[PDB]
RNA sequence: AGUAGUAACAAG
RNA sequence: AACUGAGAAAGC
RNA sequence: AUCUGCUUUCUCA
């Protein structure tokens, strides 16, 4: 029976075998090098290299998050008392003034 | 400026031997969001396209739409075809029973003897079965016994006799009643707004056409955490009716599946490698001098799909041709019960208004309730397409495909019996693979590669005309030595992948000491069979022992962090005399290193704790380890092996009848178990009631009590008279 | 029923590259708080100890494993606080612990979140993070790096007499519990990366027959240390140490994690089908497909808006061009 | 073995005679 | 509390809905209700776990006066939750209660600890009381295979050690006295006795039984050592890479020593045999190893048995030779005869045919199993004789059934009808006499239906038995009942005063076994008897460490380059019948690379190897010519002479040498224009290249028809895919 | 808004 | 509204 | 010569 069907299957039922070469191997997803597209947005959790950490010489003594967030900013008690928000750049559905 | 590209250490490791980097297993794995129907329709669409140049009927038993694409057409293309020929399929059995005598007479007779065998509590053995009484998804002990009780109700009692066979003769009889009348769960829906569902267990009743749709209904969902696949998929689970019959399937096609050399299953681990690695030794071997052997990394795309379960039907009786006429029915019930199978298409589609804010669910039953220009253009189209299909009561007919695919042995039988046949019309290759549910490895050795490319064609269309529709996307072939099968990359030998079993480095989220256990020896099988070299099974144990502090929030007790539980872990840190013999959960050090992976925590530690802390942790009657009953019997685990309760709490949802029902059940076989202390080791066999077994125990009881002195004369005659009044 | 949001076809973004340059580079301080282990006694843990000491210094004192040690503690404190408090908004400082080489301990403080309401009844229900990071880069100089974070100037730093602005990124992102508790686990990008290349040594041991970790590392009397193909130089290639590219690796791992998402993961299962027909052509194996345009386009249709598989896509062309250079110079044999 | 279970129980608050016969199997 | 339970069921009867549930419900059905959930069990336990963790009162107490010993608050921590919602809700508490209980809670007894996880104690007993010898790095070999993961002092079938678990706790409710309850009466009646005095809850303790009496068989890479006490340890006692010495607490049983000591002897003999001087190596090898912890001269002194090596390594030490065979529960003692063993096609009574090992000559054994005694005498197939000793009914049927397996008579390969499995689900070859062995001990009705019977003999003494173990009119066909030193050749050949050869190296067995203990070799040369990809891998990392040496030597040496310790040792992995031939072909190629400008330095190192035995050329004074140098062991073990092989490929891109898997750098030991050469020369022994395909030559001839052309003919060579060339004589 | 991605959450 | 089969681990 | 009880987690299919 499987050697009637093969003859009496449509010879268009093929794998279509073909031998590799380097040349088939196009790059992948070619619209990434459209210009005409949005540059991919930074959009992990957190920042990862831009992170700038305020730091704080410990006594070995962990109270608490709370606690050490408050030293910290009151070592760098400028950047704590700063009220006045000199807006850099704005996402366009944000609210800068709820933000700050 | 010098940039770094991750893929230049493949210029030096080939990729095998770094094929643990291809695997983002760090990541959270993708999880489906709302409904599922939108998935199931695809499914539903995907094998009725499939199927739809074969034959397209009525069932005159449900009314539904029956497509046939067994016997149909040969495909005229490379898209996923259904349309199976059964002279091929037996043509392929053939040959396989010629390869193997005597295989399918000793499968089907071990099939017959653990069916005869085989006690309806088998049936418990499910996570989430569809349970047509409520029509929802329940435990699969809750479905059995729900379906159970039904039957009673309908003077369907071979459940009683508690073998598989008698229940299944019951489930097919409940087929021909004319109504089935059944416990069903309602809810109560007070306003307070709030709209809180009270439920309630009452008896409802449905026709014989519904009870048959229910039966064939398969429940759709979609599965999460699914990982290596852009988009979501859709799952479905069967009913009591379903299951009762695909053990026994299964279980001859596994069978069949334990005999063959060229099946992946049921073999697995340590064993499917040693298995692979010598077939692939052997079929290196057996190469012809000078000739080309070449292997196939092959998927085969839209398995379920195209898989049809007449042709199961048909591999079922060709299989089971010397058994007697019973068990040939038996074993045949279940692929016709899943050539009717329908599909349920789940929770419907979420209609929502921005501009008011509004959002409604849409049930499946009323799915075309509503103009389809309100629907998104795929899911317009979707709908479109299921029309001709779709159910009014909100399900879909779909007769082709094997959407659950519980036939896993099933399918990789026909997957080997495809690989048996090993040439066509004598030309000069030869072909012989490695065969799980679906995908494959193949083998053709020929002259050069010219042949070896046309035995590989030859082996597609084969698969085409037996149902199998290998992925040209997916698969690619190379000179044999490098290949890859169900994710092990076989290199010269197969390699060692260490990001599949990454995932489960973590806290197990059992208990403080079951987790210790369990990330302990979860590092050391990784060393033993994953690659994991000394250095980084150090640095796991490091690993799992902050995430498990960070966890149970037992950090070192000489450390400076804070809460609840470390005020005591630092008083019993100061308390403590041997501090190294403090549990890690204890806030006490880490003593485990790669030697001592094997041996529990308080074991390592028994020689050095405290006597007052080892007697303080190991209290024989410590509140915190769930007891048996004073009477209560002595917990011997510590006090860390305790439990959380699984709380399955759901807003405005308080189901005081089901937890009634649940308790009652809970009292009945606690006092069982209390008379039968046996019950929990090993299983209690018996046709007759609990309560007569458990009168006639606790009479035995009273009456050894009596005559050995242990229990008073007035104690037994109130004894006597408790038990005359039961 | 309205239309999905499909995600954004996006180019690639310089970003990346600079990421996974600043990532893989070696800072001055620590934050992994690996906990103790019990005391070597077998020949085994002493070399396994030896080789965790070059391990964990490359990888400890790299900016990758601050930023994952701080992704891992604040989800912990976020899983805690939503769990702790579910109706109530609170604030959780982004901290973290970090130890230079003089073995002084810092608090580290990179900003503020605010932890909305958090009913997270089900596992992928969403909860609101308002997170207000401190930062010194300018957004102007990558504006199209930062659409999603709204930027304020709030003072200046000195490191040292040089003067470094310090803007506040404010950005309202949110996250799930399984996403919170995958945070909490991320130490797991170690073994990861660890293994990879500790495999590599233990191979190469077996060719010395002895342990070679100090010889892949910085190179003994025998043996020159281990170089790796680990970049580009204006489109030359570099090599970097054994420990630059352990380092690469758990940086690949890091992002792994961080740009983890179902397009990631088909990205990764479709590329790996494809790297294995690379290394076929590289093994002169005579690779043969069947629908190269189908596995091309599988690939592609993951490739959207994560900016780990853009960069990935990117990378994969360009060690795709060295390697096709190679297989030109492998013809002529 | 309804004659045996009746001569059984024609031969039997303390019976003398314990009946093994006329019950299940298990108990 | 009888009273109490009858109570209890009055109390629950009483209840219309558990009376329902106690009458319907049956005992078999109960197994079903106890699993009832409404409720769908949640499946993310680590996430659950992670969020419980952080909330105030997680864990369920248990009430009690226990429970109630826990302060509400402690030090402003509360414990355990307020007791104002008593009425059917339950009890919670902290895991801060957790740990106020294990600082300040009572102090209880830790007796049940200690009896309940004794199994955990003797593991760790055996990791302390432990030494540890030195991590060595290099190519190991690992064999997946089925080993018992604890070790056991009584291992028992699963359901023999249930139904024992059942008679030890549940003696009242266990069923039907089976033949387990009997012949492990005694120590169901000990640990009765032991947990007489004990509270502990039942299922626990049938949790410790099983643990203590189940075996736990996994499949697990081993290498040379699979004594449970060592694999307990497999994690840290070797890797692909890296082996640990390492020697495990506790007693050990003397049939892992035997098994470990022939091992040991076998893999002496095989690396010994093709060394010159087979004895001294074989000596000199035997006085550095030891089984476990103990040295292989002791273990041969101490162990009452073995096989042909044992025996011949007994020999060359010095010891006297114990010519005793094991066949399961016989123990036979070779009292005269010969046989050299080959492979034969037998058909099994259900119609199979399998490559069973069959021996040929008169051979006699005193043999004796249990308590009883006996004579074999067999040849080809067939049992000759076999005079038994009165014993033991049991005893005597084992004997006689193990003698017939033994024997390989063909009544009983004829007797074989059912489920016999020579082959394990992992496709690994089970010893076919012993499966037989397993099958007659069980089903040994047929045995004796289709060995016939013949008359019971009438002798003064010899008085014939039947299947009944009694004194029938009716004997057994060949079998009866009665009641009443050498020296060593340098080629490892025991041979008595006589002058007649009693055992040789060739009569060893070829089967390569991992050891149940750890076997090492005190010796610098310890690699020398891994198995074939470590032989491989270390012979081709020595060539390439004195790749300049050998080299230079091959271009001014002639054949003082062939002979090294290296290529001794490889040798032993190339089969007898090939290595000549293969020497010979490997010797032409280098030469003729040597001679010509051709220097193919991947080739030179592939064929060096190989050039150690004395060549065997054809008969017309040509070398042999190969495709593929087949080593021992394993289907993928060979070495394509053209083409890469599994154990040696190499890439002339990068000049990278991947051997058995690691790769090693040619870069240094190259030279520039070595890429250009043509791999043609380095290819066919006496073969040059000419030019490129030349289509009038015709197709590509085979080694059959290159070997038969003559000098200065031409012909199609494919060195690889897509490669062809043209190559003279 | 945002997270996220073929459908959801942004409490019931 | 977390299915099927296989493998390993842990707990009862 | 090792082959001849279920629940949950992770991986694979
Ligand atoms: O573990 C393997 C082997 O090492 C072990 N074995 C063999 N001998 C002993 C002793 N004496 N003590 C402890 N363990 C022993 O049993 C396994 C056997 O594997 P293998 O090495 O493959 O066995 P072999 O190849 O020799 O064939 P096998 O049939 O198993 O016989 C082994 C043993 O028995 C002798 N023997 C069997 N038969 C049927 C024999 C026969 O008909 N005639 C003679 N002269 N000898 C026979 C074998 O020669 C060996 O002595
Ligand atoms: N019952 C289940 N079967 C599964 C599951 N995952 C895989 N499988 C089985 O393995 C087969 C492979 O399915 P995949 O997940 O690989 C689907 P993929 O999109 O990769 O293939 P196609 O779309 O069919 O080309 C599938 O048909 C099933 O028979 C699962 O979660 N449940
Ligand atoms: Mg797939
Ligand atoms: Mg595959």
């Amino acid at each position: 029976a499987i050697e009637r069907n093969l003859a009496r299957m449509s010879p268009l039922v093929s794998v279509t075998p073909k031998k590799l070469t380097w040349e088939d191997l196009r790059p992948i997803g070619p619209h990434i090098y459209n210009h005409e597209l949005p540059e991919v947005p930074y959009n992990a959790f957190l920042l990862m290299s831009d992170e700038l950490g305020l730091a704080n010489m410990t006594e070995g003594k962990s109270k608490k998050p709370k606690t050490l967030a408050k030293e910290c900013l009151e070592k760098y008690s400028t950047l704590r008392d700063q009220t006045d928000p000199i807006l850099i750049m704005k996402s366009e559905k944000a609210n800068e003034n709820f933000l700050w | 400026g010098m940039n770094i590209n991750p893929y230049f250490l493949f210029i030096d490791v080939p990729i095998q031997a770094a094929i643990s980097t291809t695997f983002p297993y760090t990541g959270v794995p993708p999880y489906s969001h709302g409904t599922g129907t939108g998935y199931t329709i695809d499914t539903v669409i995907r094998t009725h396209e499939y199927s739809n140049k074969g034959k397209q009927y009525i069932s005159d038993v449900t009314g539904c739409t029956m497509v046939d694409p067994t016997n149909g057409p040969l495909p005229e293309d490379n898209e996923p075809s259904a349309y199976a020929q059964l002279d091929c399929v037996l043509e392929a059995l053939d040959r396989m029973d010629e390869e193997h005598p005597g295989l399918f007479q000793a499968a089907s007779q071990n099939a017959m003897e653990t069916l005869m065998v085989t006690t309806v509590d088998k049936l418990t053995q499910g996570r989430q079965t569809f349970d047509w009484t409520v029509c929802r998804n329940q435990p699969a002990a809750t479905a059995l016994n729900t379906t159970i009780t039904s039957f009673r109700l309908n003077d369907l009692n071979g459940a009683d006799k508690g073998g598989l066979i008698p229940f299944c003769q019951d489930i097919i009889d409940s087929l021909d009643r004319p109504e089935m009348t059944f416990f069903s769960v309602k809810n109560i829906k007070k306003k307070l707004f709030l709209i809180k569902r009270i439920p309630m267990k009452v008896k409802d009743k449905i026709t014989k056409v519904e009870y048959i749709k229910r039966a064939l209904s398969l429940n759709t969902m979609t599965k999460d955490a699914e990982r290596g696949k852009l988009k979501r998929r859709a799952i479905a689970t069967a009913g009591i009716q379903i299951r009762g019959f695909v053990l026994v399937v299964e279980n001859l096609a596994k069978n069949i599946c334990e005999n063959l050399e060229q099946s992946g299953l049921p073999v697995g681990g340590n064993e499917k490698k040693a298995k692979l690695s010598n077939a692939v030794a052997k079929m290196l071997s057996n190469c012809p001098p000078g000739g080309i052997s070449m292997t196939v990394t092959g998927d085969n795309t839209k398995w379920n799909e195209c898989l049809n379960p007449r042709i199961f039907l048909a591999m079922t009786e060709r299989i089971t041709r010397d058994s007697p006429i019973w068990f040939r029915d038996f074993c045949s019930i279940a692929p016709v019960l899943f050539s009717n199978k329908i599909a349920r298409l789940g929770k419907g589609f979420m209609i929502t208004s921005k501009t008011k804010r509004l959002k409604a669910q849409i049930p499946c039953p009323d799915l075309f309730s509503i103009p389809l220009e309100r629907y998104n253009e795929e899911t317009r189209a979707k709908l479109k397409k299921l029309k001709p299909f779709f159910n009014e009561e909100g399900t879909a007919s779909l007769s082709p495909g094997m959407m659950m695919g519980m036939f896993n042995m099933l399918s990789t039988v026909l997957g080997v019996a495809a690989l048996g046949i090993k040439n066509i019309g004598n030309k000069e290759y030869l072909w012989d693979g490695l065969q799980s549910s679906d995908d494959f490895a193949l083998f053709v050795n020929a002259k050069d590669e010219e042949t070896c490319m046309e035995g590989i064609n030859d082996f597609y269309r084969t698969c085409k005309l037996l149902g199998i529709n290998m992925s040209k996307k997916k698969s690619y072939c190379n000179e044999t030595g490098m290949f890859e099968f169900t994710s092990m990359f076989y290199r010269d030998g197969f390699v060692s992948n260490f990001a599949m079993e990454l995932p489960s480095f973590g806290v197990a989220g059992v208990n403080e000491s079951a987790d210790m256990a369990i990330g302990m020896t979860i590092i050391k099988n990784n060393m033993i069979n994953n690659g994991m070299g000394p250095a980084t099974a150090q640095t796991a144990i490091q690993l799992f022992i902050a995430d498990y502090r960070y966890t149970y929030k037992c950090h070192r007790g000489d450390s400076k962090v804070e809460g609840k539980r470390m005020k005591i872990i630092k008083e019993l840190w100061e308390n403590t005399k041997g501090r190294d013999g403090l549990l890690v959960a204890d806030g006490g050090p880490n003593i485990y290193n790669l030697r001592n992976l094997h041996i529990p925590e308080i074991v390592l530690k028994y020689n050095l704790m405290d006597p007052e802390y080892k007697g303080r942790l190991l209290h024989p009657q410590n509140p915190f380890v769930g007891h048996l009953s004073k009477m209560d019997y002595d917990a011997v685990s510590g006090t860390h092996s305790w439990r959380t309760k699984r709380n399955r709490s759901i807003l405005n949802t308080d189901q005081r009848n089901m937890i009634l029902e649940e308790q009652c059940y809970a009292k009945c076989c606690n006092l069982f178990e209390a008379c039968f202390n046996s019950a929990s080791y090993r299983k209690p066999v018996g046709q007759h009631s609990m309560l007569e077994a458990m009168a006639h125990r606790l009479r035995m009881d009273a009456r050894l009590d009596y005559e050995s002195g242990r229990m008073s004369k007035d104690d037994f005659e109130k004894a006597m008279a408790h038990l005359g009044e039961i | 029923q309205e239309e999905p949001k499909i995600p954004n076809k996006c180019r690639v973004a310089a970003w990346v590259q600079t990421e996974m340059n600043l990532l893989s580079t070696l800072t001055s301080k620590r934050a992994l708080d690996l906990p103790e282990i019990g005391p070597d006694v077998a020949p085994v843990e002493h070399v396994g100890s030896e080789r965790r000491k070059y391990f964990v210094n490359e990888i400890n004192y790299c900016k990758a494993s601050t930023v994952m040690m701080k992704y891992v503690l604040f989800h912990t404190s976020l899983l805690n606080e939503s769990n702790a408090s579910m109706g109530k908004y609170k604030v959780i400082p982004i901290t973290n612990r970090v130890v230079n080489e003089k073995g002084e301990s810092f608090d580290m403080l990179y900003g503020l979140a605010v932890k909305g309401q958090s009913h997270l009844r089900g596992d992928t229900d969403v909860v609101t993070v308002v997170t207000f990071e401190f930062s010194s880069t300018d957004p102007r100089v990558d504006s199209g790096k930062w659409p999603k974070y709204t930027v304020f100037r709030i003072g200046s730093l000195f490191v040292s007499g040089r003067e470094k602005s310090v803007y506040l990124y404010c950005r309202v992102n949110g996250t799930n519990k399984i996403q919170m508790k995958w945070g909490m686990e991320a130490r797991r990008c170690l073994l990861q990366s660890m293994q990879q290349m500790e495999a590599i040594v233990e191979q190469e041991s077996s060719i010395q027959g002895y342990d070679m970790t100090k010889a892949c590392f910085k190179g003994d009397r025998v043996n020159s240390p281990k170089t790796f193909s680990i970049g580009t130089q204006e489109g030359k290639l570099v090599k970097g140490s054994f420990g630059k590219a352990l380092r690469v690796i758990f940086t690949k791992c890091l992002m792994h994690y961080v740009f983890g998402n179902a397009q990631l993961e088909g990205f990764s299962a479709e590329s790996r089908r494809l790297l294995l027909l690379i290394q076929a052509l590289k093994d002169r194996k005579g690779p043969w497909v069947f629908d190269l345009e189908g596995m091309y386009s599988g690939i592609e249709e993951c490739i959207s808006n994560n900016p780990w598989v853009i960069q990935s896509a990117y990378w994969f062309n360009e060690w795709l061009g060295f390697e096709k250079e190679g297989s030109k110079v492998l013809e002529s044999v | 073995i309804c004659v045996h279970l009746e001569v059984c129980y024609v031969i039997s608050l303390r019976p003398q005679y314990e009946v093994i016969e006329g019950m299940p199997r298990t108990i | 509390m009888t009273l109490a339970k009858i109570e209890l069921l009055k109390q629950l009867l009483r209840d219309n809905e558990a009376k329902t549930v106690l009458k319907q419900t049956t005992v078999d059905q109960y197994n079903i209700i106890r699993k009832f959930n409404t409720s769908r069990i949640e499946k993310n336990p680590s996430l659950r776990m992670k969020w419980a963790m952080c909330s105030n009162f997680p864990l369920a107490l248990t009430k009690g006066d226990m429970a109630n010993r826990i302060p509400l608050e402690y030090k402003g921590i509360q414990l355990k939750t307020n007791a104002e919602d008593i009425g059917t809700k339950g009890q919670m508490c902290s895991i801060a209660a957790v740990t106020w209980w294990n600082t300040y809670g009572p102090i209880g007894d830790t007796e049940g600890f200690e009896r309940v996880y004794e199994s955990f104690f003797l593991r760790k007993m055996r990791l302390d009381n432990a030494t540890w010898g030195r991590i060595t790095f290099g190519p190991v070999e690992r064999v997946r295979k089925r080993v018992l993961l604890n070790p056991l002092t009584k291992e028992m079938p699963p359901d023999e050690a249930s139904n024992v678990i059942m008679e030890i706790l549940f003696p009242k409710e266990a069923g039907i006295p089976r033949e387990s309850t009997w012949i492990h009466r005694e120590l169901i009646k000990e640990k009765r006795e032991k947990l007489k005095g004990t509270m502990i809850t039942p299922i626990v303790l049938a949790y410790m039984l099983e643990r203590e009496l189940v075996a736990r068989r996994r499949f697990l890479p081993v290498a040379g050592a699979t004594s449970a006490e060592f694999i307990e340890m497999l994690h840290c006692l070797q890797g692909e890479n890296w082996r640990q010495i390492y020697h495990p607490g506790g007693n050990k049983l003397t049939e892992s020593r035997s098994q470990s000591m022939i091992v040991a002897c076998r893999k002496i003999i095989r690396r010994s045999i093709v060394a010159s001087n087979p004895l001294e190596l074989a000596v000199e090898i035997a006085n550095k190893t030891v089984i476990d912890t103990e040295p292989l001269k002791s273990c041969l002194a101490a162990i009452d048995g073995g096989d042909v090596a044992c025996d011949i390594i007994r020999a060359a030490l010095g010891l006297k030779i114990r010519q005793r065979q094991r066949f399961g529960r016989l123990e036979l003692k070779r009292i005269s005869g010969r046989g050299f063993k080959n492979d034969e096609e037998i058909l099994i009574g259900n119609g199979t045919i399998q490559k069973i090992g069959i021996w040929d000559g008169e051979e006699e054994f005193h043999v004796r199993c249990g308590e009883c005694r006996g004579i074999l005498k067999k040849s080809k197939m067939k049992l000759e004789k076999l005079l038994i000793n009165s014993a033991k009914k049991e005893d005597m049927r084992d004997l006689i059934i193990l003698c017939m397996v033994f024997s390989q008579d063909t009544r009983m390969f004829q007797g074989v009808r059912g489920e016999i499995n020579f082959l394990n689900r992992a496709g690994q070859l089970l010893s076919p006499m012993y499966q037989l062995q397993r099958y007659f001990l069980n089903r040994s009705n047929d045995l004796f239906d289709q060995w016939g019977y013949e008359e019971s003999p009438k002798a003064s003494e010899l008085h014939g038995i039947n299947e009944s173990m009694n004194a029938s009119d009716y004997t057994l066909k060949g079998v009866v009942v009665t009641r009443n030193k050498v020296s060593i050749t340098k080629n490892l050949s025991l041979i008595k005063r006589t002058g007649e050869v009693i055992m040789g190296a060739n009569d060893v067995s070829e089967l390569e076994s991992q050891a149940q203990l750890m076997i090492t070799y005190d010796t610098p040369k310890m690699w020398e008897m891994g198995t074939t990809k470590e032989l491989v891998q270390n012979t081709y990392q020595w060539v390439l460490k004195n790749l300049v040496t050998l080299k230079a030597q091959f271009l001014l040496g002639k054949e003082d380059m062939f002979q090294w310790d290296a290529f001794e040792a490889f040798e032993s992995i190339i089969p007898q019948k090939m290595a000549g031939q293969y020497s010979g072909f490997a010797r032409a190629v280098l030469k003729q690379m040597r001679d010509q400008e051709v220097m193919k330095t991947d080739q030179f190192i592939k064929l060096l190897p190989f050039c150690f035995s004395p060549p065997k050329l054809r008969s017309n004074g040509e070398p042999y010519q190969f495709l593929k140098l087949v080593l021992k062991g394993g289907g993928e073990n060979f070495i394509e002479v053209r083409k890469g092989s599994p154990l040696f490929s190499y890439n002339p891109q990068t000049e990278v040498l991947t051997i058995c898997g690691r790769m090693m750098s040619l870069k240094g030991k190259i030279e520039d224009e070595e890429r250009n050469r043509s791999m043609g020369n380095a290819v066919l022994a006496g073969f040059l290249v000419s030019g490129k395909y030349d289509p009038d030559l015709g197709d590509f001839k085979t080694i059959e028809e290159l070997e038969k052309l003559k000098p200065g003919e031409k012909a199609n060579i494919l060195l690889y895919q897509g490669k062809p060339v043209k190559v003279v004589k």
